[PDB]
């Protein structure tokens, strides 16, 4: 489980 | 501390008077922690944005030690697949990305 | 270089003969480019798996050089919201957290 994020 | 990255960079956390595990995600801009219930004032904030947003509770100036480093910083509470400590909270502690 | 956490990580790197920029994701396992023709074999893999998944070609042993470190590892050539270089390159390029 690659992740990264926004918002 | 020096973590390297042959395994997902998980630590130990504390907040609200918890124990939990978070990930050290360079990728994030926010922090994003379920199952806490943290005192004091929050706001809503929309977050994610692909398939739609979901909606946390935003807490602003959050006490958390991490990995054995207090610091302060914003929270966001809401379900997350993973908890993670985003760059945000990277900040605080001084780490770095070094090769 | 010793790389600060205030801005989005974001390096510069060569790959299948173009030059892109990426973000170093520790958050992420594997590395997922788009817009990118590699040479050689590949198979399909599914990742993600919120919402249903996502089908990219897996290259192996793929040449890319990170931020002038020249290194080898598996590429997902993939429609991806930003490039990402996950964990499994970031060890070949000796990266880690430090605090």
């Amino acid at each position: 489980e690659t992740f990264y994020v926004d918002g | 501390p020096q973590i390297t990255l042959w395994q997902r960079p998980i630590v130990t956390i504390k907040i609200g008077g918890q124990l939990k595990e978070a990930l050290l995600n360079t990728g994030a801009d926010d922090t994003v922690l379920e199952e806490v219930n943290l005192p004091g004032r929050w706001k809503p904030k929309l977050i994610g944005g692909i398939g739609g947003f979901v909606k946390v509770r935003q807490y602003d100036q959050v006490p958390i030690e991490i990995c054995g480093h207090k610091v302060i910083g914003t929270v966001l509470v809401g379900p997350t697949p993973t908890n993670v400590i985003g760059r945000n909270l990277m900040t605080q502690i001084g780490c770095t990305l070094n090769f």
